[PDB]
């Protein structure tokens, strides 16, 4: 959470840093897989497919 | 000028962007930030009925509808994502009721 920070330049943990650590991570996505964070949202992804040309 | 024989040939010289771009911008708009989308007002509405026809004369703390929002935005975020995997997988790009049916019957819910 406190990598997640400093990535995002802040000096307070917000759930959204939470969010990013847990997920990223592979083992503590697995350990928290049926538990959602307040304030968290998702990762940014998009598909291959969706993708222009 | 001057030449009548066999003459010299040479010598003489609103924007509109395409449907997908915005889409697109817009989703990554939405997968950086994490506040609430479904409008609060509405939604306490909404559940304050779900509620009445549970039992009669109930009162919700302001922090139960949010839990209840929090919970319930996460749940269609995430069938969302279940729901283009299965429209990506039917060689199409647009989500159909039949993907939503799809993902909820490999999930279980019945």
């Amino acid at each position: 959470a406190g990598n997640a920070a400093r990535d995002n330049k802040k000096t307070r943990i917000i759930p959204r840093h939470l969010q990013l650590a847990v997920r990223n991570d592979e083992e503590l996505n697995k350990l928290l897989g049926r538990v959602t964070i307040a304030q968290g949202g998702v990762l940014p992804n998009i598909q291959s497919v969706l993708l222009p040309k | 000028t001057m030449q009548t024989a066999r003459k010299s040939t040479g010598g003489k010289a609103p924007h509109r962007y395409r449907p997908g771009t915005v889409a697109l911008r817009e989703i990554r708009r939405y997968q950086k930030s994490t506040e609430l989308l479904i409008r609060k007002l509405p939604f306490q509405r909404l559940v304050r009925e779900i509620a009445q026809d549970f039992k009669t004369d109930l009162r919700f703390q302001s922090s139960a509808v949010m839990a209840l929002q929090e919970a319930s935005e996460a749940y269609l975020v995430a069938l969302f994502e279940d729901t283009n995997l299965c429209a990506i997988h039917a060689k199409r790009v647009t989500i159909m009721p039949k993907d939503i049916q799809l993902a909820r019957r490999i999930r279980g819910e019945r």
